[PDB]
């Protein structure tokens, strides 16, 4: 009834979707061929027999990742027509993914999404998985979000985006794509749960004892975050939280909608054996500045909204005591215009351990979505890099000779400056 | 007779466990069948249940919700078949304005259900409402229903078990919903405040247990009505003897805490009902009214002695400008009488004012900076302006001044 | 006694399931044999059946159709042997004009069959017609039969269960057939409107189930005639107490929806029969007449109380220029009495006018552009002109004005 | 009792008849030798023993295709005298098939059709399978239809014609033959269910995953359409629809009688496994502009009549809900003089899967015959090509030196102009 459609764009989105759907199949007992040896309805559809087709599309402008999906262990899980692929990728170019290469694919993607929506009864919204500093993860994501806003102008559109890291980076033109995507989607998005590869690397090293993690472990952690977010739709709990609840409780103003994701019980097997992870402990770990999965120090800013999504053996009184302890803390400061900055969700299903993963089996877990003004510093860094590269006008010819104008660069930079000003304004205390 | 209107996840659950307690008390099988030992029962059942040609009993309950998940889980419980599928309503597809807009949108079917239920009772006495004031569903939907009900039925009582948001624990948009729901409660509600903070505090010192306690409070409040006696044989009798409220129950003991079978007089119970600790909710503030309903064997001589001693010990404070009550009931003949004598207290006390002063302080702490108003502007009610908010705030201020 | 004339695929099926329901009620075996438990039965059987020397019972039914397939399938059913092969008629080899032309062509054999059936009954009371007004077969053939029957038998009643085309769902030539069939119904029919739209709406909220419901309506309408009592012991008594109609039945419950054995009074049933939702069909329009037939145990005191309360509650509206009826029957002793008391309602209400206003609007929406008239010109009746159409339209307009 | 005779003219007609009679034999359990190891009476006749002779003629002016029939697996199914063949084909020339070569065969064909009609008891009508852009499929088809109108001046004459495709084409003189056939048969036909090879190619590629379909797959799809059309005569259903029902409900004016055929559950095995094809889904697929089997966009015109022929596990309430949903749509527009533009037929027999075919086994199916003003654009294209070729007077000598006159060319073009004017007039809204 509360069906939701997940859209995975680009290599980052497709691989995170691989991890997410592996986790969903494990959680709901669905075999990797769609058969089982309700709860599995907001994300899967039943076709006559036991076949459960996931309610998602995998769209990329490059055949490689989608073909890996098509021939992997989950080759028979996804509908072959919902694994949409192009011929030539966007080559880390926003213009290619938005204007030149993305226009030859957007119609097919919209047709498939319309088929999925028609197959649904009540559509809660969309989950868009993508990366900020990619070609199709930026241009095609922005194009798709604007087309969805044109079509489904009322359904919520939550996006899980890999924010560029402060120091580590795999591409040279990431600031351009990030600024342009922020412009276009900020026009047409509800809330964007943000994450950094560098922060997850640090989390893995410090907590999971892994010194050489790959993208696979990062995707597993992100999939755990997404599972914690969607558990209320997929399972039954004391306090249910829907997508509209996220949108309402985490977005104070239409432009300030970039919360940061966190996951407390990130722990290895032996350490989990030696610990007694409780509600208070996991909450304190969530509010620890070193456990943030976006490399921004929360002490540099003020929280405006927090969404604590507990799951498993969790008692509401313990949650209330832990939240009261957090509020009594002095290092954790909130904005003065949000006397109540905690949306609490509790689910009865403990997190499922993926066979072959690094996370240990725990009795309870919490995912914390925090909207804070500490993201303003990350925005400032991103626009500073954009300003340097645009002042030298580097790489601009690649974007211009592909259906874009330098005026769009200037407009996107001005919009980002306005966003920084808005963050500064909401940061200050009322007088 | 009576009807129950439960909204939001909070209200839906509240109703689930309230009806669980009721069926336990009256010996009603989970499927609606009646047990053999209870065939000759003397307990009155019309108050909360109406029997069916199939001999099963159906609650006078209606389920409302903006989301399906909670009620869908309810219908997977062993108690699922008991409810009336006709009455249950689910939206086909967290804000107060949205809730009220939907209420305007789905007037017809809701009032159809309510009228159908009402016409099946000869001597309906009032309404019971269970909801939370913070979340979008409960607040707005209860507001709309209260408005249109007070308009529709100007000769029926309206009783509510309103759950208030925790404050020591930091709904981010709770101040608006709470303030508006309070406006509607003052402007339409005939008469039981509830807060998670102190409730969980007493629970300590899952939602399942919290709401089990809440349902215990509700059932103990309605006991004498359910079990006719000599005095206080009607809800209106209850209301007249008191008229915002707070509650407390003495034998709030775990199933494992029966080991201490403490010799429990009536005096010690009625005394315990007075302390701020037992008041389940969180300027020489004083009382307005106190009612103590006592279950089990009771000697009125003991009651008189307890009243005399407490009066002499002056453990309580009363209004200087105006001149309590101790009613007795009988326990259901089925549930074990682990307690020799038990006590429930409902009182009106001026200190409750502080609640609103906090919420007002919360609301004023936001209205000066226009926080999270974007969604509200979307709905028609707050499409043009927010004069609704100003009127509600001034009404609450007037109520605080009156207290 | 009575005869049934069912035409078109719709009528053919309608008859199949109507006789299925009848044989179920009266304990008639599929082959026409009588079960041992029903040997001493008191139910009257002459009304719809006539027994045979072989002890089997034969329906007073005639099958008509322009096409063989439907009836051929019927004769492959377990109920095939029950019908009378002599009466059944099939054309050796979708338009109203063609249907009426064939009716002119095959007068002799049809009326031979009808006369043979008629002469076997001492006290024939009227006729029953089941057909659809849209398709070519039902519309035209029913028109022709009604005309020649009202001409032949000027002292017998003519009752019909006319099925009206769905409108929310877009027969492309339905307006013409419907308008002409309505002309004939006004000009010859003594007295039950039916539409697929609202019928399937209530079914929701295959043709097998839809027509099972329709047959239920027909059987419940004819119950008291089948089961003699004190009052309303004749069809003419029914008609006089009302005189276009619409119908509603309360216990329209699936075989799986018996789990909710709701205590079902007479008051709640008779109330339910009033709502527009239960009216199976889709200016302060008001009623003309209401009849409620009630099955099962019934206390006339309860009936009087229900009538009094409904009258006071003024849930209904009546004509200002003229001054209901509640009849009681007995259930068949065989089918399970899953319902403590059940209710069927047949009423005449002015709102039905809207139906024709739609069809007229439909017809006027075509006659201005001469759509799909090529086939009609082929037949003799519309070979020269279409004055028939103009007269029919004006007659329907006159009826609407009269309403 | 409701016997109907199917006539297959030309190579296209004969091969479509091969597919159709293979489908009929499979549906009715008849072995390819006519024996079975009623329903099978409107299309087959019983001769004493279990031999079931199909009620059809296969007429061509070329021995090749008919000889392939005579020596194939169905060599002993057809009556040898009803497989009529000539010696020299019409060579894509209308005049040859109508005046010169067709006059030496029409008497034999009429004699055989008279034998078949006498063998029948109640003749519903004729089914003429042919192609528009062929020699014998145009000239001989027109000649035969006019002779049948002279003889059986009252029986319905429904023709299944392969309309020339907008772009792909196998012959150069197709516009001439198409215009002349439209003239002659439009004088003497009831309704013509139209189909395009290009549209079926697109349908096969998009839905059935076939990248290299032959004429065999096209013929199988067309045979499925014909089976859905004739199921009401061949089987039992809730709502029966006869040939006269088609003629009445689909033809508003005597000249505007060119509906387009459609078939919704065109799907492969794996996709059928992953889908939950229901009444609403198949109806929406029928009204999708990309699933039309005539390459004309329905959004360019207005529907005047639709005939939805459901079959299999179909519930009337679901059909009504789906049709109401279609009517509430805004992309699908009807003419204002048809407030009721839906003839609905429901059959209890699910479509039969041919062993070796590409269509998957489904529980329900729908065939949609839609009369629309979008065919006016196709007529305009056809007459534009005719106008070019006739202005240059190309290929005209081939037609003239074979018993025709240029006056016939001019008259046929004027008749087609009148048909275009009629379509334009019926398109406009009433005022």
């Amino acid at each position: 009834m509360r069906e939701c459609i997940s859209i995975h764009v680009g290599q980052a989105g497709v691989q995170i979707g691989n991890a997410c759907w592996e986790l969903y199949c494990l959680e709901h007992g669905i075999q990797p061929d769609g058969q089982m040896p309700d709860s599995f309805n907001t994300f899967f559809s039943e076709t006559g027999a036991g076949k459960h087709v996931p309610r998602a599309v995998f769209v990329d402008l490059e055949p490689t990742v989608i073909d890996e999906v098509r021939t992997g262990t989950y080759r028979q899980l996804f509908h072959p027509e919902q694994l949409i692929t192009g011929k030539e990728d966007a080559a880390n170019n926003y213009a290619r993914g938005h204007y030149t290469i993305g226009k030859e694919i957007i119609d097919l993607v919209l047709d498939r999404i319309r088929k999925l929506a028609d197959q649904c009864t009540g559509l809660q919204g969309f989950l868009v998985f993508h990366s900020f500093g990619g070609g199709t993860g930026s241009g095609f994501t922005s194009l798709l979000m604007e087309r969805l806003s044109v079509d489904y102008g009322k359904k919520s559109k939550l996006e899980f985006s890999i924010y560029p890291a402060p120091q580590v980076s795999t591409a040279v033109v990431e600031p351009y794509n990030s600024i342009l995507t922020t412009h276009t989607t900020l026009e047409h998005s509800d809330c964007a749960f943000m994450v950094d590869n560098e922060a997850i690397y640090d989390i893995c090293r410090r907590n999971l004892d892994i010194e050489r993690p790959t993208y696979t472990n990062l995707n597993r952690l992100i999939s755990q975050i997404v599972s914690s977010i969607t558990a209320s739709l997929r399972f039954d709990g004391a306090l249910n939280v829907d997508l509209t609840d996220f949108q309402t409780n985490l977005v104070p103003y239409p432009r300030i909608h970039f919360p940061l994701a966190t996951y407390a019980p990130v722990i290895s097997a032996e350490k989990a054996y030696h610990e007694q992870l409780s509600v208070a402990e996991i909450t304190n770990a969530c509010f620890e500045p070193a456990n943030q999965m976006v490399k921004c120090d929360p002490r540099h800013g003020k929280y405006m909204a927090c969404c604590l999504l507990y799951r498993g053996d969790v008692v509401p009184k313990d949650v209330n005591a832990a939240i009261a302890t957090i509020k009594t803390k002095r290092s954790i400061q909130f904005v003065d215009w949000c006397p109540t900055g905690f949306k609490v969700g509790i689910n009865y299903q403990p997190p499922t351990v993926v066979p072959g993963g690094d996370l240990a089996k725990v009795q309870r877990a919490v995912c914390m979505l925090s909207n804070t003004t500490a993201i303003a510093e990350a925005w400032a860094r991103l626009d500073h890099k954009f300003d340097l590269m645009y002042a030298k006008r580097a790489f601009v010819h690649w974007y211009v000779g592909e259906g874009m104008e330098e005026g769009e660069f200037s407009e996107a930079r001005e919009d980002m400056a306005a966003l920084e000003k808005d963050y500064e304004e909401v940061g200050v205390d009322s007088v | 007779e009576i009807i129950t209107l439960q909204l939001g996840q909070c209200g839906n659950q509240i109703g689930f466990e309230f009806w669980k307690q009721l069926c336990a008390e009256h010996g009603i099988s989970p499927e609606g069948i009646v047990e053999e030992f209870a065939t000759e029962g003397t307990d009155r059942k019309d108050v909360f249940f109406y029997q069916a040609d199939d001999e099963h009993y159906i609650p006078r309950a209606v389920l409302l919700d903006l989301e399906p998940r909670v009620i869908h889980s309810i219908l997977n419980s062993p108690y699922a078949k008991l409810y009336n599928p006709e009455n249950i309503y689910l939206s086909e597809h967290n804000n107060w304005a949205s809730g009220f807009s939907q209420g305007e949108k789905i007037h017809e079917d809701i009032f159809d259900i309510i009228d159908r239920e009402a016409d099946g009772s000869d001597s309906l006495e009032g309404f019971v409402l269970c909801h939370s004031i913070a979340g979008g569903t409960g607040s707005g939907l209860g507001s709309y229903l209260l408005e249109r009900l007070n308009d529709r039925y100007p000769k029926k009582l309206v009783q509510t078990y309103s759950v208030f948001p925790n404050q020591d624990e930091m709904v981010v948009v709770q101040p608006y919903n709470s303030l508006l729901t309070l406006k509607r409660l003052t402007q339409n509600a005939d008469c039981v405040v509830l807060d998670n903070t102190a409730l969980n505090r007493i629970a300590t010192d899952s939602f399942s247990q919290i709401n089990q306690l809440v349902s215990t409070i509700m059932s103990a409040s309605t006991t004498t009505l359910r079990y006719p006696g000599y005095m206080n044989n009607d809800l209106i009798g209850l209301i007249a003897s008191l008229i915002f409220l707070m509650t407390g129950y003495t034998p709030l003991t775990t199933d494992q805490s029966v080991a201490s079978v403490r010799k429990t007089t009536v005096l010690d119970v009625m005394r315990r009902l007075l302390q701020p600790k037992n008041v389940m909710v969180s300027t020489n503030h004083c009382y307005i009214a106190i009612l103590n309903i006592i279950q089990g064997e009771v000697d009125p001589t003991q009651v008189h002695k307890s009243l005399q001693r407490i009066r002499e010990r002056k453990l309580a404070n009363f209004i200087p400008w105006g001149p309590i009550q101790v009613a007795l009931s009988r326990k259901s003949p089925y549930l074990p009488s682990a307690h020799r004598v038990s006590g429930l207290m409902m009182a009106n006390h001026t200190s409750i004012s502080s609640l609103f002063e906090r919420t007002c302080r919360q609301y004023d702490k936001l209205r000066k900076r226009e926080a999270f108003l974007e969604q509200f502007r979307k709905e028609d009610m707050f499409k043009d302006n927010f004069d609704e908010m100003d009127t509600s705030r001034e009404i609450v201020q007037q109520l605080i001044d009156e207290y």
